[PDB]
């Protein structure tokens, strides 16, 4: 397993240090390579280091502007990203490589959000979605940054029909989703179902019920 | 840096059926393909490394081909668990670069969308905007046209729509419209009509309310 | 003896660096690690001078380490081999020391003049040794270019 820290939002400008804590093997063997997916995009190749020989290679993108590095001591590797741009948001992965015993990016870490934005971090409005034989009733989460948002429905006992919808970018650059149950229109008036609202970047928890 | 074309940009197929994606390089990376497979929200899983060889653990439905320049990733019998996008990449030639990856959803029966319409809060109007929402749920394919209508006249660049990923049971999608418009605009107008068109429909269908 | 200092590169970009005393091994260098890229002594030598086929002799410079061709399990291999300075460089040097140099397209191979079809190969995978390869159209890097120095 190849554990991730340090992502996060950022001004444009500013610097992060990104870590990959290695557990199973000595990373000494091995090149660590970097990986990063801009939202809704693909992945794109950023650097690698042989902790070993210390060689380090970069993409002409991060070349000058972010460092590669490892403590074997550590068994951990790094990203120092500065003069960080809005184009570097993404997902940061990294991965092992070893050649001679067929290891070719066979291990990735779960990856850490890097988004860059000078935007304050605000958190979400919840507004019940009210029904007007299965009902449909859900919430809206507006206006709130960065990403992520999570939702839940009756502190996570209600599962089954939930829809959570990706979020949306505004133009007022605030990102907005719905998440939305079908459940028996029978059961609407005597149960309560509450939306469980969660915004670890702000520090927000919201719980709003779909009252009819 | 070379250029790995992947085609095609998406597909379909059912389970057990068989689909082979196609990865085209600028120059010749000789053998240094690998193949990756990236459900939602996860890190790539290895798959082929060296354009044929199959990493550990991996089913043998699984298996790829190369010729220098042209890639093939091939699966013989769709399982369940195969709702992911698929990436080549070449290791030969740095910077190592991915293709821009294929999206391969389960096919089913057609399904017609359960339309519902929802107006706005009591307490969002007291800031001063609305919402009017529109849940399009469980239907397939994912093409589907949403229409806002607003006392019998067609709205156009205020609303926006979000759509799921395929449904773990039954691999049907959702879609949420939102229209929005500030107090301004919304109190002005009486009738709010949301007009959904699909393949499991036989003509439109319209949900409604008024304030 | 006509013998020339160079720097080789296989077809993928591929330099050539020292790991361990008696290893080279093939990786992707950029900026001041592509100083650390080992520089060969080609040396040209004595033999059979077919069409494209020039006997040529590879050495370290200042390390006295030759490429050499030895069996191990009755299987040819790669391996650097410790050299008494004051004698070689060498006209007729030994069979093991000797390989050919095949000019196929605009790329250069090299072929082992005492086993036949076995060439100086690299690995794709980065930083994997160079060793000799048994054959010529497989999944390996048989075919380099060539950068002088002086």
């Amino acid at each position: 397993q190849l554990v991730e820290s340090g992502g996060g939002l950022v001004q444009p400008g500013g610097s992060l240090r990104l870590s990959c804590a290695a557990s199973g093997f000595t990373i000494n063997g091995y090149s660590i390579h970097w990986v990063r997916q801009a939202p809704g995009k693909g992945l794109e190749w950023v650097a690698r280091i042989w902790p070993y020989g210390g060689f380090t290679y970069y993409a002409d993108s991060v070349k000058g502007r972010f460092t590669i590095s490892a403590d074997t001591s550590k068994n951990t590797a790094y990203l120092q990203m500065n003069s960080l741009r809005a184009e570097d948001t993404a997902v940061y992965y990294c991965a092992r490589f070893n050649g001679y015993w067929n290891y070719i990016m066979d291990y990735w870490g779960q990856g850490t959000l890097v988004t860059v934005s000078s935007a304050s971090t605000k958190g979400p409005s919840v507004f019940p979605l009210a029904p007007s034989g299965t009902a449909a009733l859900g919430c809206l989460v507006k206006d709130y940054f960065p990403e992520p948002v999570t939702v839940s429905w009756n502190s996570g006992a209600l599962t089954s029909g939930v829809h959570t919808f990706p979020a949306v970018l505004q133009s007022s650059g605030l990102y907005s989703l719905s998440s939305v149950v079908t459940v028996p229109s029978s059961s609407l008036g005597t149960q309560t179902y509450i939306c469980n609202v969660n915004h670890k970047p702000s520090n927000t928890k919201v719980d709003k019920k779909a009252e009819p | 840096d070379i250029q790995m074309t992947q085609s095609p940009s998406s597909l379909s197929a059912s389970v057990g059926d068989r689909v082979t994606i196609t990865c085209r390089a600028s120059q010749d990376v000789s053998w240094g393909v690998a193949w990756y497979q990236q459900k939602p929200g996860k890190a790539p899983k290895l798959l082929i490394y060296s354009t044929a060889s199959l990493y550990s653990g991996v089913p043998s439905r699984f298996s790829g081909s190369g010729s220098g320049t042209d890639f093939t990733l091939t699966i013989s019998s769709l399982q369940p668990e195969d709702f992911a996008t698929y990436y080549c990449q070449q290791y030969s030639n740095f910077p190592i670069t991915f293709g821009q990856g294929t999206k391969v959803e389960i096919k089913r029966t057609v399904a017609a969308p359960s339309v519902f319409i929802f107006p706005p809060s009591d307490e969002q109007l007291k800031s001063g905007t609305a919402s009017v929402v529109c849940l399009l749920n469980n239907f397939y394919p994912r093409e589907a046209k949403v229409q806002w209508k607003v006392d019998n006249a067609l709205q156009s660049g205020n609303s926006q729509e979000s759509v799921t990923e395929q449904d773990s049971k039954d691999s049907t999608y959702s879609l949420s419209s939102t229209l929005t418009l500030s107090k301004a605009d919304y109190e002005k107008h009486k009738v709010y009509a949301c007009e959904v068109t699909h393949q499991g429909l036989s003509s439109p269908v319209t949900k409604s309310f008024n304030r | 003896v006509r013998s020339l200092n160079c720097t080789l590169r296989d077809s993928q970009q591929k330099s050539l660096v020292m790991s361990g005393p008696y290893e080279l091994k093939a990786l992707h260098l950029q900026g001041q690690d592509m100083e650390q890229q080992v520089v060969f002594s080609m040396s040209f030598v004595q033999g059979e001078e077919s069409n494209d086929k020039i006997p040529v002799a590879l050495g370290l410079k200042e390390k006295n380490l030759y490429l050499s061709c030895v069996l191990k399990d009755d299987k040819p291999t790669l391996q650097l081999e410790s050299v008494d300075p004051k004698n070689y460089p060498k006209k007729k040097m030994e069979k093991r020391f000797v390989f050919n140099k095949i000019e196929i397209n605009n790329k250069l191979e090299f072929e082992s003049a005492q086993f036949p079809n076995w060439y100086i190969s690299t690995s794709q995978a980065e930083n994997m040794p160079v060793f000799l390869g048994g054959t010529k159209g497989g999944q390996d890097i048989t075919d380099f270019t060539m950068q002088f120095v002086s």
